């Protein structure tokens, strides 16, 4: 029941440590701040046909 | 029971912990999750968004929409400077309230490359060269085009293809820069020149306009948050 | 069984030579709607490097995941005005301007929160102070829409039987505890531009969707011969986190708690001239 | 070529032959609600092609002094068509939508306009305090107008343009979905937006999903011609429409 | 011992936690147990059965019990109303005080569709038809049969079967209303029309009565715990 | 060995479509006592709908599960009536109205407890009031049925070597402890409609059951030379619920602490006509 | 003689929390709560020839 | 999986004998920069012996594993001065003498930091002493460069939603943390030999490096009717250290707080004369 | 929970002592590390290098 | 996700130690305080060419 996963590097770089849950609801649990997947295409390509960098955009 | 010792740091309250508390509201059942159209994961993707850029502040601007528009005229000095601009995007009045610089004075350090685009939104008939230089820090601005031009730079050719791009390379002794810069952390200066000089023909108007857009690329990173300087209040709202 | 098993780093930078070619990797439109992807590699010589550099304090989590306070009010534990002796907050973030402007950088959110309560007393000045009080103690009570409010710091409702309730005593840590997600809707949301009314009349805005309850405050028992005035800091910390639609920072400074009126203010600063780049 | 454009929607047809890329909403195609989030038990109405088609929203004239203009969605469709009718006569619905703004000029006229969807565009009033109607933001399809100068009717709503009448700095509205028409390339402007909300769906009197905007950052200029006026002209057409609840009619 | 540090929340008294402590008699033996009948598990299942609605509140009553009885007569006009009423089960004082009505009191949320069964209490020989109509939320209630129609219905007739069932969808813009319903939860009308008209033979009473029952159905469920209003004190029971 | 290993959902609505037959789902009788099982599905068409909605809050074990006031008193420390100095409670259920309503949605009971005491105290006003008096310390007696009852503060009872007790001090936690199910019978009663005496004579109604025994409390020696008064607040809390026989919540407002004795109340509130729907 | 079971869903939907006792007594456990079984036939349908729904129901 | 298993001594002396040979290991020549590497075995006769001295405590990560007082500062509860209410402190090492001593003793040092804080209240004397007030409470601010300042005790800036914080309470164990290592470069740079602006003007020094930030201190919402002093006191404690560099100990007393600024001190000690050997 | 008794020694603050506390600014990503010359793991190294001794401290 | 390490020598001379991480980032550990590694060379032998300590030096 308990979790072992890695902790951020520090300076001078077990780097492991180990997680308990207590509670019996998910919201007393930490926070999950672990998470770092990310992309932005939503935002800075929205466009509908894709478009080649090293081509011309209009024609 | 188990023997045990309090150490430093007993029943204080540090605003940034992670430990887990008790639920007051035991076996609640919440509402089914929905994939919203457009979920963010980190502020950066927010940062590497365009947005116009407000460098005309010329101290007597009446109109407020004046500010973002360069202007340029048909007939100038051979050699003649459009813009000059300090770059400091977190500090300095033409990016402090741009997308990036709100994002950036949430926070202390940031590192990366930067994004600076051109777009000319004059007539289809108009045609015009602009020299774009960067100027690492040093101990004088750049005063003249042959001064300029020994920096970064390129050379904007304005055809059916209506923007193009300065990308600012990151040169730095330091791997971070502070935000609230100073001396030490100087980043350098943005100019830009007539190359050739704008030429129109006949029936068409004799001054034109330019936006600037500002952006990161994808090797930005902040680090060290704070809380920003531009908001405060003076009473409780009510 | 007994122990189960559970970095992303930006972009490296590539070597780039010398070019004459037919691709203009520089010259875009931005007219598309689209944010041109060039890279220093693109359009000078450049050097291998390999950055570390990671994006980990820039997350929606970290960035929402600090403590903020929300409110603060003043309640004696003897005097003449009943009203001035208990607390009664209809719960909103819209009171404190910093964390209202972290929050409405986003459209909609959906997080866990953890809330804790800090609690300090002092006696008021006045011409005689000698006295012996014991320790005081405090109820924080919640009352979920629609159920009874108490009118005075005596009343029947302060029994709960079904609110919950803390009683914390001074000199102890600061009280704690965890809420899950309690909006009817799939996520919180920060702006309504609509009615309450199906013919577009009464309230407008976000004061329609802001139904989640009340919070009491009292001392349990005390009642010194002097007053004595307590003050109360909430404070409240996402967990979990999900934002969508990002939405531009405001400009204006705030004016009222439940609306979005403001003045007009300039965009920026000004300089004294286009190519003035001194100090 | 990929500078020509063509649409189709029910019995309507768009061609464009300068154009720009399409911009679909955050990279999400409209689509049907599914089995697994709906919330409402009795059986859907999907008119189809009767209500999915492009509906042309009246025009306005671009002068040398214009500052901009705003409609509210779906609002602005109240009364056009069967989608008018459908809207009265339901409690609930839900559709994307596909804008496209016209605006053509000669090769000598110049100018530049910011075409943006505003999810939740909640804006403020003139006077702090106070309070106005759901006349001063909305009332068909007609268009509102920007002011340059600081709003002082009490009436209606803060119609100073920098500010974009939400309190946010109006050059930073390139973070919602949006395109640009820079008439020296293209001479229109197209953009996807699915639904967005925060429930699956909603009343489409009492609510505005979103609002467009168009705004002028380069102003339009010319010389010696005998065109006065550029007239601009938006077209809209409701994706994958479906309402629920029938009821009598008026909303 | 073994180190530690205490974390907020230490030494509080949260009326709603979970936590073991000591038993202060130990080794007690407990009596056995007994299956006795009518074991109830979940207060769903209590708020699923049916009740008698008071629908006549005409506030002229002054026979308490002639509140449950709703009049019916042989002559009227072609089309004419029976009753109307909102469907507010948790603040309606039609539905305020019924089995189902309390339960949900107790509670903050609720959701789920509901059944209004209506049972005939004339004589043997009568007959008749109606219509009975929900309405969801608008601008305006229904004023005329031909309003009400245009809604979900039912046409009940009369005969051997006594009573019909009205079974109300769940139709609502969010997964769950308020209890203590405000303008932004509304949740429609409910009313019942004459259909054809109350027919009798000779040597028949000229009146009638009709009962009404609500109950939930078994998709229906509540949230969020709290306490009811309906009861209150003064003073320290004696 | 060492760790051991230990969701309903309510029901979906299924796609419903046109339908013309004998069967008719929404006509039924209610003279057979039978509730009806209709669902929209059989009177309308609906569409497909997978609920996730539990019914987890709803459970008695949950409902029961909360912490709510059964009694509180005054003493003092100090005092010329002896009677004034120390509580005495026989204990019930009854005392309290929210909770009682709660308790009596069910005929009979099955639970373990857990018990809660906090107490605070105050100075009581006065001309002189400066003094230094140490923290204070607080005794709980329990005394099961037949057992000696102290009649003063300073009495020999006190000192317990069977009846159970806790001392607590001033400052800490709330104490608090765990019973387990003490009645003679298979189950608690709320109601009991019979007599005490086999001739139907004697006491009437629950009060015949109620022999749970007493709480007494007092200060273990402070003696401070000014008054000093104290409270203290008994909370319960069911755990492991098991109820029987439900009946309809209560609807006039209670009277007696040991009677079902009422006054007429009107059904419900009353509208303008039948045909009234507007606010 | 630790148990590891599975606690309630939460936003953003190890799920896994321990549970050890420390007492003699089974009344010290902490609370029993949850267990989501119910049967509403005992109110509902207490009647003894079974009724079909959409058969008539007298006769 | 659950258990995962993770001493040097000084060198030995060797027996010696007897020698006669052209080695000369005692002969040698400094000017090389080559310091000897002789052993007593190398030029007298010596015995085995085994060593099992080690040089554990002479490590780095111990020398400077200690915690050292950098600041102390003293605010008042209520005063007349706004500015004497709180403290402000621009966070660096140089403001006590030993723990500057003992750093500069590298040239650049890269470790994480632990900050222990130790607050203690005293009333301040004055004619009228007597009054009750309750337990104080503390609140301690981070504000990281370019920040927004308080200034004064109830500014609105001490609602932080982003700057760190930590709230006290009297009585209890001292407050600490754990810092990473924060520098913009890649050590932290004792010296700075080096200017600000590039042609050689502005500040001179390590002045130039300070950027770390600033340190506030306040109390809560605690105004006893007389005046109360606190003090605060700031230790520091490197962890997992690394050192590089290595320069002589200073010899001159210090004198500036942001300049290595002296006066000139003899070499050390006189004596009556070269061959003085007596006490 | 889980009982428990504390001993002598608790809340007191040793200025040598070796514990774990929080971070106050969590997920924190630092320099990358480099390799200066000259690095220094104890201070018998120092100790070890030659240095003048100033003998004729003749008090004029 | 427990370490188990010696501890220094004491008087009379299970010398064992039991350490866990509780903390997701690695510079809330404890002090690495048993590290003895070093090596002079760089401070007492920075010349060039190897010296034999008995051969002459010069020459
Ligand atoms: C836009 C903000 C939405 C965030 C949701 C906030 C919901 C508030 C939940 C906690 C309110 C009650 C806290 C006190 C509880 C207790 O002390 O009993
Ligand atoms: C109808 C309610 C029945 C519930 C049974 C209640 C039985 C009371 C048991 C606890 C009474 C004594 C508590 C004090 C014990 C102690 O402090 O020593
Ligand atoms: C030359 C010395 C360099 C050492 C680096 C010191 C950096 C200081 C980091 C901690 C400063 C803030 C401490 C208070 C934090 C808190 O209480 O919120
Ligand atoms: C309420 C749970 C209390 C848990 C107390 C700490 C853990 C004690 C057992 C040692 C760890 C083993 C856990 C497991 O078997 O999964
Ligand atoms: C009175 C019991 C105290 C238990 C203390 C916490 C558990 C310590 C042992 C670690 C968990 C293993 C338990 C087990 O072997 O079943
Ligand atoms: C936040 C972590 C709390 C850990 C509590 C102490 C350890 C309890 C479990 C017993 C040790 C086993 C650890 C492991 O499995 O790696």
């Amino acid at each position: 029941g308990a979790q072992v996963s890695t902790q951020k590097t520090g300076a001078h770089e077990i780097i492991h440590y180990t997680n308990i849950n207590y509670y019996k609801d998910a919201a007393s649990n930490s926070a999950n701040r672990q998470d770092f997947t990310q992309d932005p295409s939503k935002f800075t390509e929205p466009v509908k046909d894709v478009m080649i960098k090293s081509l011309p955009a209009l024609n | 029971g188990l023997p045990t010792m309090n150490t430093p740091g007993s029943t204080q309250f540090l605003t940034s912990d992670d430990f887990q508390s008790p639920c007051a509201l035991p076996q609640f059942d919440v509402t089914p999750s929905m994939n919203i159209p457009g979920e963010v994961k980190n502020l950066m993707e927010i940062a590497e968004v365009d947005s116009v850029v407000p460098v005309n502040n010329v101290q007597d601007t009446t109109d407020q929409m004046e500010m973002f528009r360069i202007p340029v005229t048909i007939n100038a000095p051979l050699q003649q400077q459009v813009f000059g601009l300090r770059l400091q995007p977190g500090l300095d009045s033409v990016f402090k309230h741009t997308l990036l610089g709100e994002i950036l004075n949430y926070y202390a350090h940031w590192s990366g490359s930067m994004k600076l685009t051109f777009v000319f939104c004059g007539s289809a008939m108009a045609t015009g060269k602009f020299l774009i230089a960067y100027s690492p820090p040093g101990a004088n601005p750049p005063k003249t085009r042959k001064d300029a031009m020994l920096g970064t730079h390129i050379i904007w050719d304005i055809g059916l293809q209506s923007s193009c791009v300065l990308c600012v390379p990151w040169i730095s002794q330091t791997h971070y820069r502070l935000v609230q810069q100073d001396e030490y952390t100087s980043a350098g200066y943005v100019t830009c020149w007539y190359q050739t000089g704008m030429i129109v023909p006949p029936g068409t108007p004799n001054s034109s306009s330019i936006m600037c857009f500002a952006s990161a690329c994808n090797d930005f990173s902040v680090r060290m948050l704070r809380d920003t300087p531009f908001i405060s209040q003076d009473n409780k709202l009510q | 069984d007994v122990e189960e098993a559970i970095v992303v780093h930006v972009a490296d930078t590539m070597r780039s030579g010398p070019s004459n070619s037919a691709s203009v990797p520089a010259l875009t439109a931005v007219e598309t709607g689209h944010t041109s992807q060039v890279t220093p590699s693109d359009t000078m010589q450049t050097r291998h490097v390999k950055n570390y550099h990671s994006r980990s304090e820039s997350t929606v989590e970290n960035f929402l995941g600090r403590s903020a306070c929300v409110y603060m009010e003043e309640y004696k534990t003897t005097d003449n005005d009943v009203n001035k002796k208990f607390v009664a907050w209809p719960i909103n973030t819209k009171q404190m301007v910093q964390m209202r402007r972290k929050l409405e950088m986003f459209t909609y959110l959906r997080f866990d929160m953890e809330v804790t309560f800090v609690i300090t007393s002092r006696q008021d000045p006045g011409t005689t102070l000698a006295q012996d009080m014991p320790v005081l103690t405090h109820q924080i009570m919640y009352v979920p829409p629609g159920g009874p409010i108490p009118a005075k710091v005596d009343d029947y409702a302060w029994q709960t039987s079904t609110n919950p309730s803390i009683f914390w005593t001074e000199g102890n840590a600061p009280a704690r505890m965890s809420i899950p997600f309690i909006s009817i809707g799939n996520a919180y949301s920060n702006f309504y531009d609509g009615w309450s009314n199906f013919d577009q009349r009464g309230s407008y805005g976000y004061n329609t969707l802001n139904n989640l309850g009340h919070i009491y405050v009292r001392h349990v028992s005390g009642s010194s011969p002097h007053p004595i005035t307590s003050t109360i800091r909430v404070y409240f910390k996402p967990k979990h986190t999900r934002a969508w639609v990002p939405r531009p920072p405001r400009l204006c400074q705030y004016k009222k708690a439940f609306s979005v009126d403001f003045t007009p203010t300039p965009i920026t600063d000004t300089r004294k001239d286009i190519n003035t780049v001194t100090t | 070529s990929d500078r020509v454009r063509s649409i189709t929607l029910g019995n309507s047809t768009i061609t464009t032959q300068e154009c720009a890329n399409v911009v679909v909403g955050y990279g999400r195609w409209p689509t049907y609600l599914r089995d697994d989030e709906a919330t409402a038990e009795d059986q859907p109405t999907q008119p189809d092609v009767a209500t999915c088609r492009f509906y042309t929203l009246d025009s306005i004239k671009w002068e040398k002094g214009s500052v901009g203009w705003w409609w509210k969605f779906p609002e602005a469709l109240s009364d056009m068509g069967l989608f008018g009718q459908n809207m009265q006569y339901h409690y609930l619905g839900r559709a994307g939508y596909t804008i496209h703004v016209q605006c053509n000029a000669s090769k000598f006229h110049q100018g530049c306009l910011l075409v943006v969807c505003v999810p939740e565009a909640e804006m403020g009033g003139a006077v702090v305090g106070q309070a106005f109607s759901a006349t001063a933001m909305a009332n068909g399809d007609k268009a509102y107008e920007f002011t340059s100068a600081t709003q002082s009717d009490q009436t209606k709503v803060q119609t100073a343009i920098h500010n974009a009448g939400m309190g946010v700095g109006v050059g930073n509205l390139t973070i919602y979905p949006h395109q640009w028409i820079n008439l020296r390339t293209n001479n229109s402007a197209t953009i996807v937006m699915p639904y967005i909300n925060s429930v699956p769906m909603d009343n489409m009197f009492r609510h505005y999903n979103f609002t467009l905007m168009v705004i002028p950052f380069v102003k339009l200029d010319y010389a010696d011609t005998a065109s006065t006026y550029v007239p601009i002209t938006v077209t809209v057409a409701p994706m994958c429409a479906e309402y629920n609840g029938l009821r009598l009619a008026q909303a």
